[PDB]
C-alpha cells in the first residue's frame, strides 16, 4: 500500500552541481533516503583523479625546474585536484607539452577520444622563460573511496625508475551534498514528502546516473537481510 | 683521523594521524583522536560539513 | 575496482528465548554500519503495517 | 648462448649437430669482486665435498672402521 | 689499515644493492625505506686465525683485504624518506673516487 518513488527532474542549474527532485514518497522515509542517499553518495562513489606522474627533467618531487616559476612540490599539489574523466578505458595516460611565456591549462593536454577534460580554464603551472618548456605525462585510472600515498608503494611490482612521482589520490567526484523535504502536490491526496537533493560535483559525475547506481549500490548490499 | 665525511638529506613528508598535539592560539589543546569519514560529520542545512 | 564489494556473512544469530534476538553480521565495509542501522531502525521503529 | 639447435646452425652451415654437451664459449677473466661472500660460501661447501670424498676414499673403500670407537 | 666506503658489502642480495651505484653512495631522488643500506661502508677486521680455508680462498683469488665487516650507515627504523642532497667532503690526501 505504499508509493513508489520515481525520478521526476533534473535541474542542472550549472556544469558542477545540479538538484534531483523524487516524487510521492510517504511519511516518514523522508529522512531514511535522504540520509541513507547522502552518505552512500559522499561515500561511494568511482572518482577518476590522477595518481602518478612522471616529469621529463627532475628526479624527485622536492627539487626544482628552470623555467616554472613554482615547486614541483607544488605543481604536484595543484594538480592532485584535476578533474578527468574517463570513458573507454580504466587506466589511461595523458601527455602535455607547453613552450614559451604563459601558463599552461588543462586544455594544452593532448585530448584522444576516450579522455575529456571537464575543466579547460583550470591552471597548472605558469611560465617565465621564453626558452623553457615542460613535456610530462600522467597517469589516470579508476577507483573509489581514498588511497594515501603511502600504501601506493605496497605494489612492489619494480616502481623505482626515479623520475616516477606518487600524488595523493583524491578520486571522490562529490563533494558536497544536501537534501531536504517538503509538501508535495496534490494527487487527491496530502501527506506526501517529496525529495530534493542538491549535488555538488566536481564535473565528472551526471545526476542521474550518480542516483542510480548509489540506489544499485544501496539495493545490492541490502539484500543480504533475507535470513536462515 | 679522518678519510671522508659523506652527509645524506633524507625528507619525509609526515601526514596527521591520531596521536599528533594540535591547538589554537590561546590555551584550548588537544591529541586528535579520530580520522572520522566525511559522511559521518555534523553538516549544516546548507550542505557543508564541519 | 568500481563496483566490488564486501557482502557480508550473517555470522550468528543469538536469540535469547522468544523476543530478545541479537542479529551479528561480520564484515561490513566502512561507512555502511551506520546508514544500514539508520535505513533499518527507522523502517521498523516508524512506519509498518500491523494491527492494534 | 647456452641452448640452440642445429636449425639455428644452419645459418652457419650447421657445423654440429643439435644437442652436443661440448664446449662451444670462453670467458677472459673474471673479477670476482663483489661475489666474495658467495666465493666464501662456494669453498665451504667445497671443504665439506672434499671432507665426503675423503671419507668416500677410506672408509667407503675399507667399508668403514669394524672396530671399538668412541661415539 | 683505513675504511673502505665502496659498494662491496656481503651477506645482501640483489635489493639492498639496487639502492647503490658502483661508488657506494646511494643515487639523488631514491624512494628509500626504513631498514635499507644508504651508504655503502665495510670494515677490515684482522687476521686473528690462520686456517687452510683462508689459503684456500684470499691466498688464490687475491683478494687480500681479505675479511670484512657490515658497518653501512642504514636507514633508522620507523622513517621513509626521500634522499635529496648528498654532500662528500674529502681531505686532500685521499684520491676521490668516480662519484666525488
Amino acid at each position: 500500500e505504499f508509493l513508489k518513488p520515481r525520478l521526476v527532474d533534473i535541474e542542472q542549474v550549472s556544469s558542477t552541481h545540479a538538484k534531483v527532485t523524487l516524487e510521492p514518497l510517504e511519511r516518514g522515509f523522508g529522512h531514511t533516503l535522504g540520509n541513507a542517499l547522502r552518505r552512500i553518495l559522499l561515500s561511494s562513489m568511482p572518482g577518476c583523479a590522477v595518481t602518478e606522474v612522471e616529469i621529463d627533467g627532475v628526479l624527485h618531487e622536492y627539487s626544482t625546474k628552470e623555467g616554472v616559476q613554482e615547486d614541483i612540490l607544488e605543481i604536484l599539489l595543484n594538480l592532485k585536484g584535476l578533474a578527468v574523466r574517463v570513458q573507454g578505458k580504466d587506466e589511461v595516460i595523458l601527455t602535455l607539452n607547453k613552450s614559451g611565456i604563459g601558463p599552461v591549462t588543462a586544455a594544452d593536454i593532448t585530448h584522444d577520444g576516450d579522455v575529456e577534460i571537464v575543466k579547460p580554464q583550470h591552471v597548472i603551472c605558469h611560465l617565465t622563460d621564453e626558452n623553457a618548456s615542460i613535456s610530462m605525462r600522467i597517469k589516470v585510472q579508476r577507483g573509489r573511496g581514498y588511497v594515501p600515498a603511502s600504501t601506493r608503494i605496497h605494489s612492489e611490482e619494480d616502481e623505482r625508475p626515479i623520475g616516477r612521482l606518487l600524488v595523493d589520490a583524491c578520486y571522490s567526484p562529490v563533494e558536497r551534498i544536501a537534501y531536504n523535504v517538503e509538501a508535495a502536490r496534490v494527487e487527491q491526496r496530502t501527506d506526501l514528502d517529496k525529495l530534493v537533493i542538491e549535488m555538488e560535483t566536481n564535473g565528472t559525475i551526471d545526476p542521474e546516473e550518480a542516483i542510480r547506481r548509489a540506489a544499485t549500490i544501496l539495493a545490492e548490499q541490502l539484500e543480504a537481510f533475507v535470513d536462515l | 683521523g679522518v678519510l671522508k665525511i659523506v652527509k645524506v638529506y633524507l625528507a619525509v613528508k609526515r601526514r596527521i594521524q591520531p596521536g599528533d598535539k594540535m591547538a589554537g592560539r590561546h590555551g584550548n589543546k588537544g591529541v586528535i583522536s579520530k580520522i572520522n569519514p566525511i559522511e559521518d560529520m555534523p553538516y549544516d542545512e546548507n550542505g557543508t560539513p564541519v | 575496482s568500481v563496483t566490488e564489494f564486501l557482502k557480508p556473512r550473517l555470522v550468528d544469530i543469538e536469540q535469547v528465548s522468544s523476543t530478545h534476538a541479537k542479529v551479528t553480521l561480520e564484515p561490513l565495509e566502512r561507512g555502511f554500519g551506520h546508514t544500514l542501522g539508520n535505513a533499518l531502525r527507522r523502517i521498523l521503529l516508524s512506519s509498518m503495517p500491523g494491527c492494534a | 648462448t647456452k641452448e640452440i639447435t642445429l636449425e639455428a646452425a644452419r645459418y652457419e652451415d650447421e657445423s654440429l649437430n643439435l644437442g652436443d654437451y661440448v664446449e662451444d664459449q670462453i670467458e677472459s677473466v673474471t673479477f670476482d669482486r663483489i661475489t666474495t661472500q658467495t666465493a666464501k660460501q662456494v669453498i665451504v661447501q667445497k671443504v665439506r665435498e672434499a671432507e665426503r670424498a675423503m671419507v668416500v676414499d677410506q672408509f667407503r673403500e675399507h667399508e668403514g672402521e669394524i672396530i671399538t670407537g668412541v661415539v | 689499515g683505513p675504511e673502505e666506503i665502496t659498494a662491496d658489502i656481503p651477506n645482501v642480495g640483489e635489493a639492498a644493492l639496487s639502492k647503490l651505484d658502483e661508488s657506494g653512495i646511494v643515487y639523488i631522488g631514491a624512494e628509500v625505506t626504513g631498514g635499507d643500506i644508504l651508504v655503502g661502508k665495510v670494515t677490515p677486521k684482522g687476521e686473528t686465525q690462520l686456517t687452510p680455508e683462508e689459503k684456500l680462498l684470499r691466498a688464490i683469488f687475491g683478494e687480500k683485504a681479505s675479511d670484512v665487516k657490515d658497518s653501512s650507515l642504514r636507514v633508522p627504523n620507523g622513517v621513509s624518506g626521500t634522499v635529496i642532497d648528498v654532500q662528500v667532503f674529502t681531505r686532500d690526501g685521499v684520491e676521490k673516487d668516480k662519484r666525488a
